[PDB]
């Protein structure tokens, strides 16, 4: 199990 | 951006030497923007046109999720492997071009259950196994082409498959059938 | 020989790996010492230290461990073995270190942790632990850092963990833990770095978390925590980090934040924060992300945000905000990608958003921008990706966009753009999607246009465009044109079977005139055409029916004359081909001969 870290990625 | 993550899925399963799928960016909002993809103005993707793209490797059954995929070209190309039965999940689509490939493997019962389905092309592939009957209720069915294949079977005459010459089955293993040239037990 | 070598050798072989990773530690005095991951206290020959990571080594961890008895330091990452863990691991007890992370471990976290208590660093994370945190590890009082995130832990948070005076470190962050966050938690004074996302909690964030002066990385982020963000947390000072993204949070964004001077990076992206933005956030002058990104946020956005030296990201999208852009944004030069799309924003473009050539990403989308489009916009080598779609940008449109090499994405599309159409356009070329539909141009095309290095997509459709179809002239890499709604007279391109990618053609509503080019009998991939409401006159092509890509052909609407194709066009439809009266065949109704 591996996890995101860091700000929200999401884009246009 | 569900059916975005369905397609990067593909994607990362595929062998992309040129870079096509290189314009497709897990993180944006939705795949709309995508190339190769083409959505509607509710932002669902309706298309993916990836025919001629030199990609080999193989497919995702995560394909089953684009819910309004209407056309989905991935003809002539080195894509082999099988033919994913969620493919069946798959209600709008009206064209399913796979053709020109290395495909192997049986045709899903579950293609018998595209009902909005007008064209299907296999032909010039690997595949094998028997003509699955389920694939006669499609009654929107225009163009068959199944030629080229290793497969094994009898082919049927009844319902869309009524209006099919021979020129959509031809040249494959044993095949029987009235459809055909040689009949069978 | 000494148990030292009993158990470095009988860890060698309990230990399946490929040969390469024990490869020196073979035995012939003081020999194992030697050997590659081991380090040896000098005085007693004893085995301080043991390192083996990224070893590809997978097996059961030996009972005939601690029998190296003064080891401080013991690290195994990324080797993919399971188990419960080793309680045997405990009854080492002078380790100060010990990182596990990045394995398979499983089941339940065995009772026995604080057997260590001497012990600074544990790093569990990435593993497959189910079960409850074990409470136990809160009763090292000297643990520094703790990692248990990248597991599956059931159930709540101890509260005991706050007890934990020395606590530097903490990651509980991707594991399936719930509930309300302990308040006793602002009781770990020395704490600094907090990510403990990526579970489920609710209710809100406890006051008393502004208990922890220390604090920099504060991650809640992905979780269901709701309710007001707290005044309180404006106290911490010291805080570098804060990702509160997708929650429940509600009410005004309280002014007091405008407190951290120290703050970097902020996200509150996917939740209900409300009201304007603090005024005040005009004065965080180390601040390098702002992300507040789909909320229900309003009110203008502060002037002050004009110049922070650090200003890089900016995500003001999926809000109704109102008012300019702050004037002098960019000019702090390192200004790298904006997004505010989705807005009520309204006013002119900053000129000086590119001051520094750093900046890539520009999404201006779906707003209420007014005015021309800023000149210095073509003086920017960075700029990749741009989408100004929905917007009343007006007047000709800037004339330098062919200069850069790395730009691929552009949307004008729906906008008050008048006049020509730039010309270098088609010389850029990295450039490879391009809509500049439904404007107001009254003018023509560049005959440059179809020469495009690589160009994929193009759409002019719907913009009030006029005259002569530029003859296609080694079309490239085009799947998609769509040139429709317009005054375009003249005729379809003798060469236009140079565009071998092209997929959908839409020609519609429009003046041309002469006859429909054979050459299109003869695109490969070519899926859909829409050629109607026009002058056309002419034949259709005799070898077009023998295409088995061509899904859609509509000429309706011409003064098209002679038969239809029999072909791939049996499987067409009758409606295509309406309302010209001079086609014969049977999809028109009326027999030929
Ligand atoms: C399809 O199959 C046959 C037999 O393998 C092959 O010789 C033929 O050239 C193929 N058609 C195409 C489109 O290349
Ligand atoms: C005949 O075709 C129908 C579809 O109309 C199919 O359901 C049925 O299984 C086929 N079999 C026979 C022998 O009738
Ligand atoms: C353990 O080892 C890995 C690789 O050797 C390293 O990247 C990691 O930082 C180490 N952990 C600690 C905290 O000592
Ligand atoms: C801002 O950041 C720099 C670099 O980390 C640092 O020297 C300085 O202490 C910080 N200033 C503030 C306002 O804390």
């Amino acid at each position: 199990h591996e996890v995101p870290s860091g700000p929200n990625p999401i884009s246009n | 951006n569900m059916e975005g993550d369905a397609l990067h899925s593909l994607r990362a399963n595929l062998v992309d030497p040129n870079n096509v799928l290189q314009s497709w960016d897990p993180t944006l909002v939705n795949p709309c923007t995508w190339f190769h993809v083409t959505c509607n103005n509710e932002n669902s993707v309706i298309r993916v046109d990836l025919g001629n793209a030199d990609l080999s490797g193989q497919l995702v059954p995560q394909l089953g999720q684009l819910k309004n995929l209407q056309y989905l070209e991935l003809y002539s190309n080195n894509i082999t492997g099988p033919v994913p039965s969620d493919l069946g999940n798959l209600t709008n689509l009206v064209s399913l071009d796979l053709y020109l490939n290395s495909f192997t493997g049986p045709i899903p019962d579950s293609l018998g259950k595209l009902f909005k389905l007008r064209f299907l092309r296999l032909n010039n592939n690997s595949l094998t196994g028997p003509i699955p009957m389920s694939l006669t209720n499609i009654m929107t069915l225009q163009v068959l082409d199944l030629s080229n294949n290793r497969l094994s079977g009898s082919v049927p005459d009844n319902g869309s498959f009524s209006l099919f010459t021979p020129i959509s089955f031809a040249n494959n293993l044993d095949l029987c059938g009235p459809v055909t040239s040689r009949p069978c037990p | 020989f000494s148990p030292q070598l009993l158990s470095l050798l009988s860890l060698k072989t309990s230990l399946s790996g490929p040969p390469s990773a024990f490869q020196d530690w073979k035995v012939p005095d003081a020999v194992w010492c030697s050997w590659s991951g081991v380090v040896c206290d000098n005085v007693t020959a004893q085995v301080i230290s043991l390192d083996l990571s990224h070893r590809n080594l997978s097996g059961r961890i030996p009972i005939q461990i601690r029998y190296l008895s003064s080891l401080l330091y013991l690290n195994l990452s990324g080797n993919s073995l399971e188990g419960s863990f080793p309680t045997s691991i405990f009854d080492l007890t002078k380790l100060t270190t010990l990182d596990i992370s990045r394995n398979s471990f499983d089941s339940s976290f065995p009772p026995g942790i604080s057997k260590l208590k001497f012990l600074k660093v544990f790093n569990a994370f990435s593993n497959n632990f189910e079960g409850l945190l074990p409470s136990d590890v809160s009763r090292l009082r000297f643990l520094e850092e703790l990692n248990f995130g990248g597991s599956y832990f059931e159930g709540e948070i101890p509260a005991a963990y706050g007890g934990l005076q020395r606590l530097k470190f903490i990651h509980l962050a991707g594991n399936v833990l719930g509930g309300k966050l302990p308040p006793r938690l602002g009781l770990l004074t020395e704490l600094q770095h907090m990510e403990i996302g990526y579970n489920h909690f609710n209710g809100n964030i406890p006051s008393e978390f502004a208990l922890l002066s220390n604090l920099k990385y504060f991650d809640v982020s992905n979780c269901s925590l709701s309710g007001s963000l707290p005044q309180e947390l404006g106290n911490l000072s010291n805080l570098e980090t804060l990702f509160l993204f997708q929650n429940g949070f509600t009410g005004e964004i309280p002014e007091s934040y405008s407190n951290l001077k120290s703050l970097k990076l902020l996200d509150f992206s996917s939740n209900q924060l409300s009201g304007s933005i603090p005024s005040g956030f005009s004065t965080l002058k180390n601040l390098t992300w702002l992300s507040l990104i789909s909320n229900n946020l309003s009110g203008e956005v502060p002037e002050g945000i004009g110049e922070l030296p650090e200003l890089t990201t900016l995500f003001l999208w999926n809000n109704n905000f109102t008012g300019v852009l702050p004037h002098k944004l960019g000019s702090n030069g390192k200004l790298e990608t904006m997004d505010v799309s989705n807005n009520s924003f309204t006013g002119t473009i900053p000129s000086s958003l590119c001051h520094g050539n750093k900046l890539y990403k520009l999404i201006l989308f779906s707003n209420m921008f007014e005015g021309e489009l800023p000149k210095s916009l073509t003086r920017c080598e960075s700029l990749w990706r741009f989408r100004s779609q929905n917007n009343r940008l007006n007047g000709t449109i800037p004339i330098g966009f062919g200069s850069l090499r790395n730009l691929t994405f552009v949307d004008l599309s729906n906008n008050r753009f008048t006049d020509q159409i730039p010309a270098d356009f088609a010389t850029a070329p990295v450039l490879q999607y391009l809509n500049l539909s439904t404007n107001f141009f009254h003018r023509k095309l560049p005959e440059n246009i179809w020469k495009a290095p690589n160009l994929q997509i193009f759409s002019a459709s719907f913009s009030n465009l006029i005259g002569e179809i530029p003859n296609y002239v080694g079309c490239k890499s085009f799947y998609r044109i769509e040139l429709q709604g317009n005054s375009l007279n003249g005729t379809i391109p003798w060469d236009i079977g140079h565009c071998e990618k092209l997929l959908c053609l839409n020609l519609s509503q429009n003046h041309l005139n002469g006859i429909i080019p054979w050459e299109i009998s003869t695109l490969p991939s070519i899926a859909d055409v829409d050629l109607s409401h026009n002058l056309l006159t002419g034949t259709i092509p005799s070898d077009f029916g023998s295409s088995k890509t061509i899904t859609t052909f509509n000429v309706s609407y011409n003064q098209l004359i002679g038969p239809i194709p029999s072909g791939s066009f049996a499987h067409l439809n009758p409606s295509f081909f309406s309302s010209n009266e001079g086609l014969c065949g049977d999809l028109v109704g009326k027999p030929c001969n």
